């Protein structure tokens, strides 16, 4: 039992026109070139609007990409990933995919030497 | 990142490695998906090295 009906959908199917006559009906009990027309017909009952609002309303993102040198220690591990066996392996000599995924997270972890290379004291 | 920070102008910043792949990566990163073909010996993507030389 109710008087009114509000319904929220995301985006309906253009296609399948039994769910959209399925809904117009749903929505009050009185009803029994295409694209266009199927818009027209759904005219006075439809309001639908696009993400472009979100232009100065108040939706402000702000990303900044800083850009940093190597150290002395990356540069020089660096320098032994590029100039070592791979080299072959980079140049497509064999399992090409494989190897060059290898390299590249070789490179990634060689952002920080630590990783590749712990540091540890020197005990006597 | 975007859902947590979803208003109050968020500011994001990416640290990135100058003179290396990272940045041929960054603002080329599509070479994953372009090579979704049969995995276990791809071969493609020749032309692409010029990135990981660089």
């Amino acid at each position: 039992q109710s008087q009114q009906r509000l319904l929220l959908i995301d985006s309906p199917l253009h296609n399948t026109f039994l769910e959209l006559w399925t809904m117009v009906h749903f929505l009050v009990p009185g009803i029994s070139k295409v694209v266009i027309r199927l818009h027209r017909v759904t005219q006075p009952f439809i309001l639908r609007r696009t993400k472009r609002d979100v232009e100065k309303q108040l939706t402000k993102k702000y990303e900044h990409v800083l850009k940093c040198r190597l150290s002395n220690r990356q540069k020089a591990l660096y320098e032994d990933v590029i100039l070592q066996p791979g080299t072959q392996e980079a140049l497509k000599s064999g399992h090409f995919v494989n190897v060059l995924s290898i390299l590249v997270r070789l490179q990634r972890i060689c952002n920080h030497p630590g990783l590749v290379e712990p540091r540890h004291p020197g005990s006597s | 990142c975007d859902r947590i920070g979803r208003c109050k102008d968020i500011h994001i910043y990416r640290l990135v490695s100058g003179n290396s792949i990272e940045e041929k990566l960054l603002k080329n990163g599509t070479k994953d998906l372009i090579r979704e073909v049969a995995a276990q010996g791809n071969d493609y993507s020749m032309a692409f090295l010029t990135q990981r030389t660089i």
